[PDB]
């Protein structure tokens, strides 16, 4: 029971390791590398227009939270399609550029197979290098032309509110789960800019028009999708940081520039904020008792305000999904911390119904033909981890319960996931190496946890019977 | 029975001694207004009375000495709530989540030093015990802890405190309390200004008396006397705050507190009457507590209420949808602005049953839709709208 | 009233409480409704047989006041009664004799006969340091106001010869309120000792030397001054004082301060004030007080078989001439032994046979005891001890 | 409309729904028949007792610490719970299962009782 | 008087704002522009060997404190030469291959005209675009540093995170580049931080039994956390707000506690005590400076460098003394300091080491004093305050090509203030009203007064 405590520190730990877990080091590769959006390249005009119609569909949440005005987009599209036919320059149109075509990557990370499929051109197919392999194949080409063109463009460029939207409406994606480093430098760059253009002065004001409303609003919207990421994305390969300046929503007892909330406005990215403060105020400060009790209470308001979400539209669906994911992902680290740490009773079956929970909503998503949706990188992270601490307790303790949601679980992510296939690969491998752990303890200062001990100490120098035990140690 | 009891986990015990919040002993002294009535409850006990503890004590126990049996009764408590598993648990629990119900501290008699749990109203004593025990029954560290000032303990008494944390220990306490010794004299504020320098643990307050108050507090009295004030450095390191029993606040007065500067959470209570208007505060704190009082004057509103069309009102809520009409747009952000810069520094405010606001009421909808508005049911207002 | 009752603190009023408890107890104690409960003279009784209330006397006193105005009662009287409680508090609150070596410092070199150091005017005869020393030590024992000191006329004094309880001294129930102990265990410092050599020397007088008044003016006359000026009938006048004073401190090298013998000295104790005794008090006046300012025990009156003083007189001034004449008479070998070049002794009265003899007789007390206080003077006489 | 019961031991019980509804538990499980793991027969028996002599009674809240130890410990659950201790723990980790706070608070309240009117000679075995 | 310490104050804003003072959008324009480096493209590698010579004869501060060997760059350089032979890739050999370039670039920009004017080719001249002095070098320079800058931009985001990066950065520095090309030169300054506090890189402390390697390591380690932290407050500006100044409080450590008083100076409580501690402190500290005796020239080129921030940071300690406590005889002991620097700067012209005067550091010292000096001027009356303040911009007049916007916008801008002297030549004056209504204009641009109207629209 100590013991248990104990060995769940050490998950906790292991989970940060596991979290842990080509691209050619010159851009001059992709020096002549061609395209895909000219006019004859691979993707016509009316393609194109026919994405952004389902992106505004579908998935108006991201784009429709940052900017202003949204038919702005298809003038802006067609001014620049005007002008790419009368050239056959300025920052303005540059910036468009990239707005729309890392909007339009995003449409397609989020687009069923067949229709795009039906999109694409054809003879381009013989000029390029070459099903789900296809579209994301394609994906990743179109991926990288505008990763090359855009950190030209950034370094290159005065300070401009846009270079933000691009990275919040490509972060949406598997690109920081398969670029990190890249990911988290042009995070810094991005936090540099959020912290030059004063965006905190969303503070609204007395006196001031709807467009200057709109304006702060924009800001809010961007600020706080920013502190999102960058808590979650937030490894030691990154020391810098923002989540910092914002504050919990907690109303401690225990205790300028520094941002508080209830004070400014109710647009659910503050949702998002206040329920990711609360996952940090669990994960680094100081862990207490009274404390989860309020931040439980809080959250079942809060997944009630989550469910007065009614459906009347896909994009309501998805975000009221992507809210409800996230409150009952937090309960469940939350009472995982109480019946890991003191034990009070009936919390592990009150933690088995928020995975239930779960995986009936991702039930409900594919069956309603929706499984693009599933493809976050947050419901995988999501996955990842319950996958984890259920194999680690199901091999620790036996609970057929427990046995039934891991299998579900792994049975879904296994059958349904190729696009994250680094990650989902080594997690797999060190899946089965634990459950041949399983054969092992099952066939105390464990040799086991001792095993365990041995591994946390390979991965924090990787940072910068006991003969056949550690025969089957360097087996797996 | 005992061991069945503790086999147990933490919330049903929990909950069982917030029942059982503090009645240890067998005994109980009354309140004031019980007092002049003559009658005297019952008590007639005998030996087993050592008089090892009814000698030493007698500082916060002789002052009653006037009932049945009660000292005897006190001391055979005092002696069998040694040994109580129960109150063991009871302490590590209590601790674990909030000892808003044992008010804890440090006292000294006979020039030895020990801990000492008591009520919070007034903190009659109920028993004390050894640090060496305290932290042999738990883990010994820094542990914070609590302190207040009594006729019992002003000045060398405060004074060895002050110097035994210094040569044989160091200064393992917060929070100070100023609950008698209204007349900001009789040696507690000439021991004690000296002495906050070695006290760096803390952010913590309570407060008493208007006298003590308005004649240490409301920095309107402003005056150069360097030792009968505070350092400020030290209103600096004061977070938190919390005061008491008093009739009139803020009426006619001088209620500003500007120079109390990283405060982050007020608590009042026991009083009789209080205004907002008068009341002025830094930013930082926000976090306010109120308790059981007499009719509240909330802030004005009025000019605000009479800027109100019923144009949009239902239920008690209301909201522009037209964006075409930027002029009832702008209008309600003008409103809504208005009525939050009147609680500017302010995002929670509690409210035990105080019996009547007399203020007519408009708030934001943000807060009350969640439990920043936190009323009891005080339900003697009607003058509710929210936005 | 019951808000004033609650406005107060809770620790406070459950030892209030308590103590109206021990109170009540206490006057149970005695047969014997509320200002007789709270009342000065119990209420001092209480404290006489309580004194560890003294020891914390400051809320028992503000409680008793808290009482006088919880009730009915004219605000004046509760007030009034404060003064005199404020009057107890500094009375009780200083259990020490600080301000005392400069009476020793004093007494004694106004007794010298032989003061060589002063080149001074006044203060030539042993008369006039007596009649100084006597308004010195009066005030340093009762406290009291310069101007009343010239009200009190010695007709209105009255003897208190008690036997029964022991009890002997001199008192004014009349404006000015006070009563005048003997101090045998140091009779230089004794202000009755000291009037009974003045007023042997003012009526007496030495023969040949210095002309007593007579001892017949005190019927002729209605108003006879504790001590005379130019005038037989008047007190001498405050700036002739306010002279004297600052020249014999001089001479003692003590500082001085006008304000201190001339008006009433607040840092200083007082009698009560109230507009023939029994065991606890005087005139009207508990014991305590009286030991207190005068700063010995109460001592019943050692009765003498030798008399200087006229055992003719009007009975009202008879028994302070006789008080007078114990005092004196008891402790005048010492004086002798001391200062035998002192004037009193000069007169033939004192040179006959017998009075030589008493002189030269026992001791009251031995030698050994007054060298301290001799040690105190500038001059040392032909008899160096 | 009613529901069943799976006490543990494998009985199946039934209930009325919307009394059932009472609970909350069940409130969000539901939100016919129901496991009920860790549970006993005459266990739930008395608990339903219970829930059906306070069926349209009113309590104050889950909040409200001063209505709360305002403390009348009602009458008929005062005799209806006088019983051994391991059957009283039970119900009352069955309540901390249920979300059903009033019968707890009630076990809680007697459970004070019981070690408030005490003995010294308990303490004097220790 | 007091008027004096306010308008110090302004004038102390007014230069604020002077110091919080083409290259192409799509890095595809010099996507094929012509190297310098190859063997038939510019500089014949001979050549570069002889440039790397005069480099590590005269400046091996900057290097030689940072790395730990330094046979390594020769090294490093003829096995890249030997690669680029024999190719007629890795992370290592690019980083090595970029390092050598920003060397040659730092050579270049302290090199003399004629020299490097006779080694560059001549038909390779014919090939690139010409300006045909010092303006030629300095083009030539320019097209050299685009050209690394285009080929280091790609390669930044792209990579593990090397410390290299940092040296490259450091090594650039030393230049026009960051006066020129700010906002670029910002952006990267944060990237190196972000490695900077990546590396752990405040673990100099130097613990027991370690190696010398180790030592060595820790010591680059020291020198460059602490030059990062010194640029770090002198480029400032509202443009960057995340920064490494704040987690502070070898002569590495002397240059950067006298960055911290500078620091302490602008922004923190100014008391008395204080200034006399710290003034105290850099005479004992002047002291640890003159312990360095003359034995050679980056030796000399150091301790210049050092007495001149030692007498600056006096200069304006000193300043912010007579501004707001107005002691008497100030104003000549602080023209001692000036004529102190100016005495250096005299030393490096009469040894022909013009070339060294070329850091921009000297030239921000030079802009301020010079503003100061024509503000008291103006404003008051010292013969000698206007004689230096004449030797300051007729110096930078005649002497100073390489940053010339810079120095023209401010020369133009002080000519204008000429002109304002005579406003002034010709009391909340209407000439301190015009001086609030420029800063106001200054701090908007971030994001007979009819008389005194119509020469402000005049100018």
């Amino acid at each position: 029971n100590l013991y248990d405590k104990k060995l769940f520190n050490i998950w906790n730990q292991y989970e940060r390791l596991w979290i842990h877990d080509a691209f050619p080091l010159d851009v001059s590769e992709y020096n002549n590398t061609k395209d895909f959006y000219g006019y004859e390249c691979l993707f016509s005009k009316e393609s194109i227009f026919k994405i952004l119609d389902h992106s505004l569909e579908r998935l108006g949440w991201l784009y429709f939270g940052f900017f202003t005005d949204i038919s702005e987009l298809p003038y802006q599209m067609e001014r620049y399609w005007n002008e790419y036919e009368s050239m056959n320059k300025s920052a303005d149109q540059i910036l468009w550029d990239l707005v729309l075509r890392s909007v339009i990557v995003m449409t397609i990370y989020y687009m069923p197979a067949k229709s795009i499929l039906s999109l694409v051109d054809i003879d381009a197919i013989e000029k390029y290098p070459l099903e789900l392999k296809k579209k994301y194949e394609i994906f990743d080409y179109c991926l990288r032309h505008t990763l090359n063109k855009v950190l030209r463009t950034i370094f290159t460029l005065p300070p401009d509110v846009r270079t933000l939207q691009i990275f919040l409406i490509l972060s949406n994606t598997n690109f920081l789960q398969i670029y990190p480093s890249l990911g988290n430098n042009i995070l810094v760059h991005c936090i540099h800019l959020a912290k030059v253009l004063g965006i905190k002065d969303f503070k609204l004001k007395i006196n001031d028009s709807g467009s200057t409303r709109l304006q702060k609003l924009s800001m809010h919207n961007i600020w706080f999708r920013l502190s999102t990421v960058d808590y979650m994305r937030s490894s030691p390969n990154k020391i810098i940081a923002l989540h910092t300046d914002n504050s919990s929503a907690l109303t401690r007892k225990t205790l300028i520039d520094s941002i508080d909330v209830y004070d400014v406005e109710s647009n659910l990215e503050v949702l998002r904020w206040k329920i990711t403060s609360l996952d940090r105020d669990l994960e680094v400060s100081e862990p207490s008792l009274k404390t989860l009790k309020a931040m439980k209470e809080l959250l079942g308001l809060l997944d009630r305000k989550t469910s007065v979400s009614n459906d009347a539209s896909f994009n309501t669906k998805f975000e009221s999904f992507f809210l409800k994911l996230q409150c009952n992902f937090v309960m469940w680290k939350i009472l995982r911390y109480e019946f890991m740490q003191y034990g009070v009773t009936n919390g592990l079956q009150k933690l088995c119904c928020p995975a239930r929970r779960i995986i009936a909503l991702v039930a409900n998503f594919l069956k309603e033909d929706y499984f693009e949706y599933t493809t976050h990188p947050f419901c995988v992270h999501i996955l990842c981890v319950i996958a984890g601490f259920f194999s680690f307790y199901c091999i620790f303790h036996e609970a057929d319960e427990v046995r039934d949601l891991r299998n579900d679980a792994v049975g879904l992510l296994k059958l349904l996931f190729d696009p994250l296939r680094p990650v989902i690969s080594c997690f797999f491998s060190n899946l089965s190496r634990l459950e041949e752990l399983r054969h092992i303890w099952k066939s105390l200062v464990h040799p086991v946890m001792y095993v365990l001990k041995t591994d946390i100490i390979k991965l924090k120098r990787n940072l910068e019977s006991s003969d056949f035990l550690e025969v089957v140690r360097e087996f797996n | 029975d005992t061991k069945l009891f503790l086999s147990l986990p933490i919330d049903i015990r929990y909950t069982v001694y917030f029942f059982l919040g503090d009645v240890v002993q067998n005994v109980r002294p009354p309140a004031k207004s019980d007092i002049f009535n003559d009658e005297l409850i019952a008590y007639p006990n005998i030996r087993e009375f050592n008089q090892s503890l009814v000698d030493k004590y007698s500082k916060h126990i002789g002052v009653y000495d006037y009932i049945p049996n009660f000292i005897p009764n006190w001391c055979r408590d005092f002696d069998l709530l040694r040994h109580d598993i129960i109150l063991t648990d009871r302490l590590r629990v209590c601790l674990q989540y909030e000892e808003q119900w044992f008010s804890v501290q440090w006292i000294v008699v006979s020039g030895e030093l020990e801990i000492g749990i008591f009520t919070t109203d007034e903190q009659f004593l109920q028993v004390s015990y050894t640090i060496n025990e305290y932290c042999h029954l738990l883990s010994i560290a820094q542990q914070d802890l609590r302190l207040g000032i009594n006729v019992s303990d002003i000045n060398d008494v405060n004074e060895l405190c002050k110097e035994i944390q210094h040569r044989w220990l160091f200064d393992t306490v917060s929070y100070i309390s100023f609950i008698n010794c209204w007349d900001l004299d009789h040696e507690n504020v000439v021991s004690i200004i000296p002495c906050m320098e070695s006290f760096n643990n803390l952010h913590m307050l309570r407060i008493e008396s208007k006298n003590m108050f308005n004649n240490l507090i409301n920095t309107q009295g402003v005056r150069e006397n360097p030792g009968k004030t505070i350092v400020y450095n030290v209103r600096q390191n004061i977070f938190e705050l919390e005061l008491y029993t008093l009739r009139d606040l803020g009426y006619k007065s001088v209620v500003d507190l500007q120079k109390w500067e990283q405060l982050q959470c007020l608590s009042l209570s026991g009083c009789e009457f209080i205004d907002l208007n008068n009341l002025i505060l830094p930013q930082h704190c926000k976090m306010l507590i109120l308790k059981e009082v007499k009719y509240i004057i909330w802030w004005d509103l009025s000019h605000l209420l009479k800027r109100i069309r019923p144009q949009w009102i239902i239920n008690g809520q209301v909201k522009k949808p037209t964006k075409k009409e930027e002029e009832e747009e702008s209008e309600w952000y003008n409103l809504y602005l208005e009525v939050v810069q009147t609680y500017q520094p302010l995002n929670f405010i509690e409210l035990h049953n105080a019996k009547r606001v007399k203020g007519n009421l408009i708030l934001p909808a943000r807060l009350v839709t969640e439990s920043r508005i936190k009323i009891s049911n005080g339900t003697k207002v009607d003058s509710v709208l929210l936005i | 009233l019951d808000s004033l009752l609650k406005e107060l603190p809770t620790r406070t009023a459950h030892l209030y409480r308590s103590i109206w408890h021990k109170y009540t107890e206490w006057l149970k104690t005695m047969p014997d409704d509320l200002k007789l409960f709270l009342s000065q003279k119990y209420i001092v009784k209480y404290i006489a047989s309580h004194d560890d209330i003294a020891k914390d006397p400051l809320p028992t006193c503000d409680a008793m006041i808290w009482f006088s105005r919880a009730l009915d009662i004219e605000n004046n009287d509760v007030l009034v009664l404060q003064q005199r409680l404020y009057g107890l508090v500094k009375l009780l609150e200083f259990d020490y004799s600080n301000v005392i070596a400069i009476l020793q410092k004093i007494s004694i070199n106004l007794w010298n006969p032989s003061t060589d150091s002063l080149q001074s005017k006044h203060f030539k005869t042993c008369q006039d340091k007596l009649k100084l020393l006597l308004d010195f030590q009066w005030k340093f024992n009762t406290n009291v106001s310069f101007e009343d000191r010239t009200t009190v006329s010695l007709k209105d004094l009255q003897c208190i010869l008690d036997d029964e309880n022991g009890k002997c001294g001199l008192a004014h129930s009349s404006k000015p309120n006070f009563v005048l102990v003997p101090n045998f265990q140091s009779p230089f410092t004794c202000p009755i000792f000291t009037m009974a050599v003045y007023y042997y020397l003012r009526f007496h007088g030495v023969k040949k030397y210095y002309k007593g008044d007579g001892y017949q003016i005190l019927s002729q006359l209605e108003h006879i001054p504790i001590i005379r000026g130019k005038s037989l009938d008047q007190y001498p006048r405050e700036l002739t004082l306010g002279n004297w004073y600052p020249t014999i401190f001089k001479y003692c090298q003590l500082p001085y301060t006008k304000k201190h013998w001339f008006q009433v000295n607040q840092e200083w104790p007082q009698f009560p004030d109230f507009s023939e005794s029994d065991s606890e008090n005087t005139i009207g006046i508990p014991d305590f007080y009286i030991e207190k300012m005068n700063r010995t025990k109460l001592q019943p009156c050692p009765q003498v078989h030798v008399h200087l003083f006229p055992t003719d007189l009007p009975p009202d001034i008879q028994a302070v001439f006789d008080l007078l004449n114990s005092v004196l008479v008891t402790s005048l070998p010492l004086l002798y032994r001391v200062f035998p070049t002192h004037d009193i002794f000069l007169d033939p009265s004192l040179k006959t046979p017998q009075n030589i003899a008493f002189l030269t007789g026992t001791l009251p007390l031995d030698i050994e005891s007054q060298e301290h206080l001799l040690a105190q003077l500038i001059d040392k006489t032909g008899t160096v001890s | 409309q009613n529901v069943v019961l799976v006490s543990v031991e494998g009985e199946r019980f039934v209930v009325d729904r919307k009394i059932a509804e009472r609970s909350l538990l069940l409130k969000n499980y539901l939100q016919i028949v129901m496991p009920v793991p860790n549970v006993r027969s005459s266990v739930l028996q008395k608990v339903i007792e219970w829930a059906v002599h306070h069926k349209d009674s009113n309590f104050p809240d889950e909040d409200d610490d001063d209505s709360r130890k305002a403390a009348p410990v009602d009458p008929w659950d005062r005799e209806f719970l006088k019983v051994d201790q391991e059957m009283l723990y039970e119900i009352i980790l069955a309540a901390n299962y249920l979300n059903i706070k009033p019968l707890l608070d009630a076990g809680c309240k007697v459970v004070a009782e019981m070690i408030r009117g005490r003995t010294p000679e308990e303490i004097r075995r220790t």
